[PDB]
């Protein structure tokens, strides 16, 4: 949105693969100067971790993201 | 059947419209040669006679066929007097159009801007703009000008240039044609004579072909100007840039001829100069005529009429009696011949003294012709015969044969590479700018480009063919092109290509006629009736056969060529393409004079408010420029101790896009040279972010400059 | 005889009362003729928005057709508005009414203000909604 | 402000609309376009001119212009 000032809300989840060809045929210098990161929930599955990191690195930082998060 | 009932009509109207029609010019003749507001009325109810005989006679052709006449001789003029004209438009929609018209026309005539510093003193375009946009080396007072004319003149003729293209198009539609380019390019339209045939169409895409032989020769030229230009004005032009819009020498940029001064290959020398010889010589008016008839008839085409040496104006009356001095050529009829200019001694005299004989010469040669027969082939060969027969009599071998430039004088190189250039920067230097005024003007016609892109496109064509950036960013509340003479008051102007290229293909074909062995550039036409007659041919054709035929007949080519023009300029070229050798040839279309000190601005509303989100339409643009205003005014006051009285005027905004992004830069009050420099603009914003997020129902983070990041988060919860 | 307060533009004037003390308290900001400038320009805004999103017409009102009057340091005065290139033509109050009740939550937001600090003498807030057990 | 070409003096436009005009519209437009457009141009000069004048008076053996 940022490297082609697309309107805010066009691009989505499931969009974006066609909205990147696009915006590449339109202009293939600019999106040649984006650069993306490869999205795989397997990636952030697999790293779930042994031992005390898997409570204080992996289950502390889950945990600030929720409501209530003191209690938790 | 009728074609026998059609041509008897025709030569009745002939002989009916030959006399009312001398009878006006007289007095049209009378008039601009007697500025008496008693012969004022007198040409009028002349003039008032010919139109309604004009109309009456067209609603007697109505009857006659078209198609089924089959004699081109009388088709030719049937066509010329079928035609209804603006007529087709309802009575209230005639008037609505001649008031649009009569308004615009005046608006551009009496128009007027005048200082911020001292409101009393306005100056009108004619005059006072021309005269700075020509004269001064100022930026400041240029940038003034030209935006100043712009704010004006043009935010007053836009609604009524809506409603004109509205109408138009209108009335050419109800004429049975498509649009109102279709009607103007309708004058090159030739069909069934069964292989000289021209669409209206095909037109556009030979002009677009010819432009593609021109890009190379102009962007050298562009990019010699450029760096001259530099010089001109050091830390405003950027050498891989376009050119600023109001450093071009004169209001439009429509000719580069006041940069000679600046843009002289060898300011050492002076150019050819014989009005001091002419002054010595004592040649008068009646001499350079004369002198100039010589030339004329040197090549077996007729001696001038007697009539013309007798009531001609070729001297300033000055004796209480006052006549237009613009040069002119009357053609009354019946071997009534004339032409009214004053006659000083310059050599512009003697060349317009060739110009204008050769006018005439050309009018008279076809005195045979019917009177709706009587005119040049299209609009670009009258024109185009008067451009050739002053530069062939311009040449330095001409004024050694005239008895001045004695013999014991050796042209070096240098000369003529001045010469070369001063005849680029106003033959080359006029092509892009009139391709792409008219190709807009086409497009706009055409229903291409919308209503809320006319000044986008402007923009975007005039970076992107002429290589010319505006100096300060132009919304949809102006309207640039109709700040010309020939838009406003509604004239075409694709004559001047067409004209530009009909002259140096005659000038080719007549001068290897000639049996040359030089250069295109230094040749001559004297002594060769042989290019005489091939020129005559086509004279005498007028209008009576197609135009492409009538070309064909001198260059030997039923169309449009760019490549003898291109050969005319080959010196330069070489020369520029040497000069050029270090420069980067060519443009790009991305810097802007004002870029170096614009914010960017970029606007997340559904990410802050996600739902019950406010659409953004024009008024939030309003307030946005509002509230920087305010951030501007309290920077100042607050720590610069000034009190300084920003507007939304001064807050200037460009390239907006859907995803609420775009730059702004602010300007002083009354000042459009001053702008605030990046660095306070950004203070300013520091200062009143929060007043500003807060206005928009947006924090820091839906709202970003691009440059400015907040710091200021210190947490002491925990101590 | 005459009397000294009657003004022809006095029947379709608006009154402003603004309490910064109240709403903010401490690090309440100076108010000067910046602030006056925004809440000219906020007007206008509001004036703009009311003729573009009811009666289809768009009007260009600026700082300069919003007319104020009678500034106390109360941060009180007396406001209407005219039309653009036209200093004859009054809006009537009903119209900047209706205007005011369109933007006021962003005419409040341009200044730190909760309708209770910023008062429209003659116009009353009239969204409240209660509700807490369903 | 329809018609931006055609302007109005004090003396010979201005003057008649105010001495004859009975339209309240024309006397308002002219009454506060004059106000405007002049009156804004002469505040700092007068500014100026007052404290000038002053200055020269008590530098008179006078107390001020008005004595
Ligand atoms: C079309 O009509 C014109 C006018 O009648 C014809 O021109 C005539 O041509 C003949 C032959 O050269 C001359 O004798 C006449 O004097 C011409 N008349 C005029 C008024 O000029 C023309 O020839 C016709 N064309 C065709 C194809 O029939
Ligand atoms: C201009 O007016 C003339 C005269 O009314 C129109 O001529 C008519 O044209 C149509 C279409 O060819 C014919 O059917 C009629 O018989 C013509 N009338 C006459 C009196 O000859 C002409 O068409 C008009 N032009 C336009 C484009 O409106
Ligand atoms: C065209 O030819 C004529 C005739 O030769 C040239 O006129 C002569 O010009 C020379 C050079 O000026 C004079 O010395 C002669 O006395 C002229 N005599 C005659 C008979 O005219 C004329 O100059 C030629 N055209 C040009 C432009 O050179
Ligand atoms: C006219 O011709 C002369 C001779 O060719 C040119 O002089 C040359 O200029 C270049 C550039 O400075 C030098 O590299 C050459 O050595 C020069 N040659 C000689 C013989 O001196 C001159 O530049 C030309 N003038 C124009 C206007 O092009
Ligand atoms: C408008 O602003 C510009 C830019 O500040 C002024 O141009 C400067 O003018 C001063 C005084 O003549 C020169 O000393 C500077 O060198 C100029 N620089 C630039 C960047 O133009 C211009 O004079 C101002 N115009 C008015 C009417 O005040
Ligand atoms: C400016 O506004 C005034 C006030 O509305 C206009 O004056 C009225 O104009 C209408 C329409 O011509 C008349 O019917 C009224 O009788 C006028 N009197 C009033 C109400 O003052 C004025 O015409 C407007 N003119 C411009 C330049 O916009």
């Amino acid at each position: 949105i940022n490297g082609f000032d697309l309107p805010e809300g066009n691009v989505t989840q499931e969009n974006f693969v066609d909205m990147q060809q696009r915006c590449n045929a339109s202009d293939p210098a600019a999106y040649a100067q984006l650069v993306f990161q490869t999205c795989d929930i397997n990636a952030f599955l697999s790293e779930a971790v042994e031992g005390t990191g898997l409570a204080f690195i992996v289950f502390t930082e889950a945990i600030t993201k929720m409501p209530l998060s003191p209690l938790w | 059947t009728i074609e026998e009932q059609a041509k008897t009509f025709l030569d009745k109207f002939n002989h009916e419209a030959e006399d009312l029609f001398y009878q006006s010019s007289l007095a049209s003749w009378n008039y601009n040669t007697n500025i008496t507001e008693e012969n004022v009325q007198n040409m009028n109810n002349a003039g008032d006679k010919w139109s309604a005989f004009l109309k009456e006679q067209s609603t007697l052709a109505q009857m006659y066929p078209l198609q089924e006449i089959q004699n081109l001789t009388v088709k030719l003029q049937l066509q010329a007097l079928q035609q209804n004209g603006s007529s087709v438009l309802s009575e209230d929609k005639s008037k609505r159009l001649n008031t649009i018209l009569n308004t615009m026309s005046t608006i551009y005539s009496t128009g007027k801007v005048c200082n911020p510093d001292n409101p009393q003193e306005c100056l009108l375009l004619e005059p006072g703009l021309n005269e700075i946009m020509a004269n001064s080396l100022d930026y400041n007072e240029r940038l003034w000008a030209w935006e100043s004319w712009r704010s004006e003149v043009g935010k007053q003729l836009r609604p009524l240039y809506e409603e004109y293209v509205v109408l138009k198009n209108e009335m050419a539609r109800a004429n049975h044609y498509e649009d109102y380019g279709d009607y103007w390019r309708g004058d090159y339209e030739v069909n069934g004579v069964d292989g000289y045939d021209y669409s209206r169409g095909q037109l556009i895409e030979d002009v677009e072909h010819t432009f593609e032989e021109i890009k190379p020769l102009y962007e050298h030229l562009h990019a010699y100007v450029r760096a001259k230009l530099m010089n001109a004005y050091p830390s405003y032009i950027s050498p891989i840039g376009c050119l600023p819009a109001h450093l071009l020498g004169d209001m439009w940029g429509r000719f580069w001829t006041n940069l000679y001064s600046l843009t002289v290959p060898f300011g050492q020398k002076p150019n050819i100069d014989v009005t001091d010889a002419m002054v010595d010589q004592a040649w008068d008016a009646q001499r350079i005529f004369k002198e100039a008839e010589k030339f004329f008839v040197s090549v077996g085409l007729p001696n001038m009429t007697q009539g013309f040496w007798e009531n001609s104006m070729l001297t300033d009356p000055g004796n209480v009696q006052k006549a237009v001095c613009h040069p002119t050529a009357w053609d009354l009829g019946k071997g009534d011949f004339r032409i009214l200019m004053c006659t000083k001694v310059t050599m512009d005299d003697f060349l317009t003294a060739h110009h204008e004989m050769g006018h005439i010469q050309y009018d008279m040669a076809y005195a045979a012709q019917p009177f709706l027969l009587r005119n040049g082939a299209n609009e670009g060969f009258h024109e185009a015969v008067g451009e050739i027969m002053s530069l062939s009599a311009a040449t330095p071998k001409h004024l050694k044969s005239i008895g001045l430039l004695s013999p014991d004088f050796q042209e070096d190189n240098e000369t003529e590479i001045n010469f070369l250039l001063k005849q680029a920067l106003t033959i080359v230097g006029t092509l892009p700018f009139t391709y792409m005024l008219e190709k807009w003007r086409w497009m706009v016609f055409k229903g291409e480009i919308p209503k809320d892109q006319w000044m986008k496109k402007w923009w975007e064509m005039k970076r992107e063919i002429v290589g010319v950036v505006e100096p300060v960013p132009h919304d949809e509340t102006y309207c640039d092109p109709a700040s010309l003479f020939h838009v406003s008051n509604d004239y075409s102007f694709i004559r001047y290509y067409t004209r530009t290229l009909y002259q140096f293909q005659f000038q080719e074909a007549l001068c290897q006629a000639a049996k040359h062995e030089g250069p295109l550039h230094k040749c001559d036409i004297s002594n060769s009736t042989e290019a005489g007659q091939k020129l005559f041919n086509m004279l005498r054709l007028g209008k009576s056969e197609p135009w492409t035929l009538a070309l064909e007949n001198v260059v030997g080519a039923k169309n449009m060529n760019v490549r003898p023009l291109l050969n005319y300029f080959e010196p330069l070229f070489t020369w520029l393409k040497d000069q050029n050798k270090n420069s980067f040839v060519g443009w790009s279309t991305d810097w802007s004079p004002y870029a170096d000190q614009s914010i960017k601005v970029r606007i997340s509303l559904k990410s802050a408010l996600g739902d019950k989100a406010y659409e953004w339409n024009d008024n939030e643009m309003y307030l946005f420029r509002s509230s920087v205003a305010y951030a501007m005014r309290q920077y100042f006051l607050k720590v610069k101790n000034q009190m300084i009285l920003f507007g939304e005027e001064d807050v200037r905004v460009a390239n907006l896009k859907p995803r609420i992004s775009f730059n702004f830069f602010v300007t002083a009050p009354k000042n459009v040279s001053d702008i605030i420099p990046r660095t306070e603009v950004e203070k300013a914003i520091r200062m009143s972010r929060s007043r500003i997020n807060d206005a928009f129902r947006l924090n820091d983070n839906s709202l970003e400059f691009l440059g400015i990041q907040p710091t200021l988060g210190p947490p002491n919860q925990p101590p």
